[PDB]
């Protein structure tokens, strides 16, 4: 019995074009624990991405935060790409500053 | 306030890819403060919050021994559970444990917790009496009997009422500037038309600690539970958390809707409306 | 501090 990840893409601070910030991708509610998460800039995989230590919620499902420094612009598009045993293909969630 | 300490153990088998990985993380409330990972280049307990760094080498070596020995025992346990469920040697499986103590506002022990799971399902749990067990199935019963025979519950109880509380209190004092500080949410309401008929009102809570928070929409003073879109509380990465709740309302009825925010950092519960 | 090792053998599941 397996559980598919929930995914949220957001900034540490309110986004302000030309001001340094952090781009976050929070994956949660998933089981088992193996998972692949990429952060994308204009569809390209960002190389230096860190993540939190593996831990889990009271219902046993796992959660991880993936993050990296970024400076948002009006033009650049950002995204989180996730794969998990429950997914037939990678799921892409776009960064929306209002979400 | 009230406070708790929890450790989270995860042991994952991976047939054909080496021995099972063991990782432990420790938390005080919503602040992680240690980790251990058997897959690290050099496995050792590592600090994850500034207020724990002052602990001496004796403390770090004691933790590392505990986690190294557990690493080996959980590999035995994974082998044992494989057999209790008549499972093939081909599959990957996971045992999780989470345990700790809760204190009340007075610093007194409220209760202890010690629960375990196998492949994401309840397996065996120590009851609130810290004396008896609840086993999920006939497999967990084998574990129950072995733990009853070895008087394991008395070991867990002795820790939970003793060292657990003592050290939690120690951490609470050393990290009091953060652990005992509640930061209230910064809030605001956004408005976005979804059509000529309707609009989205979104209530935002940012920068709060701890994660526990209540965000609700009301229409004419009635809760809109079913019609409210409520995202999971999420970490910002600076210790604080974020959350929002959204509702789609008839255009022109915006002022009939109020957002209510409860948080420990709030000297008074908040009511917000959209401010055009 | 996590649960210390018991004086005897740590009991497996």
């Amino acid at each position: 019995i397996q559980r598919t990840p929930k995914i949220q893409v957001y900034s540490r601070h309110p986004a302000e074009n030309g001001k340094s910030n952090f781009l976050n991708c929070y994956v949660s509610g998933f089981h088992p624990s193996d998972i692949e998460v990429d952060l994308l800039k204009n569809g390209e995989r960002i190389e230096k991405v860190e993540h939190s230590d593996l831990s889990f919620s009271k219902d046993w499902s796992f959660y991880l935060l993936y993050y990296t420094e970024f400076t948002p612009t009006e033009k650049d598009e950002y995204a989180c790409r996730v794969n998990h045993v429950t997914l037939s293909q990678p799921k892409i969630v776009k960064w929306d500053r209002d979400m | 306030g009230s406070h708790s300490m929890r450790y989270f153990y995860t042991a994952m088998s991976r047939p054909g890819r080496g021995e099972p990985r063991f990782i432990a993380v420790g938390y005080v409330d919503d602040t992680q403060f240690v980790r251990f990972d058997s897959d690290a280049a050099s496995p050792r307990t590592e600090p994850r919050a500034p207020w724990i760094e002052q602990e001496g080498p004796e403390y770090w070596d004691r933790n590392t021994q505990i986690f190294k020995t557990n690493t080996q025992t959980y590999r035995e346990s994974l082998r044992n559970l494989r057999g209790y469920y008549n499972q093939s040697e081909a599959g990957s499986h996971i045992i999780q444990r989470m345990y700790g103590c809760d204190l009340g506002p007075d610093g007194r022990l409220l209760r202890g917790h010690d629960q375990s799971a196998y492949d994401g399902k309840d397996y065996i749990a120590l009851n609130e009496d810290l004396s008896s067990w609840t086993a999920a199935d006939t497999a967990a019963q084998i574990t129950q009997r072995k733990w009853e025979a070895a008087r394991v519950a008395e070991q867990r109880r002795g820790y939970l009422e003793g060292l657990c509380v003592e050290w939690l209190r120690r951490y609470l004092e050393n990290g009091k500037e953060t652990l005992q500080r509640a930061d209230p949410p910064k809030t605001h309401v956004t408005h976005h038309p979804v059509s000529d008929h309707e609009a989205t009102l979104r209530c935002w809570a940012l920068g709060f600690y701890p994660a526990e928070i209540t965000l609700t929409w009301q229409r004419d003073g009635e809760d809109q539970t079913q019609d409210t879109e409520l995202v999971e509380t999420r970490p910002a990465g600076d210790r604080t958390f974020q959350k929002w709740a959204a509702v789609v309302v008839p255009s022109g009825e915006e002022q009939r809707y109020t957002c209510h925010v409860q948080h420990e950092g709030l000297p008074k519960p908040l009511t917000l409306r959209w401010e055009p | 501090l996590p649960e210390p090792l018991p004086q005897g053998q740590l009991t497996a599941y």
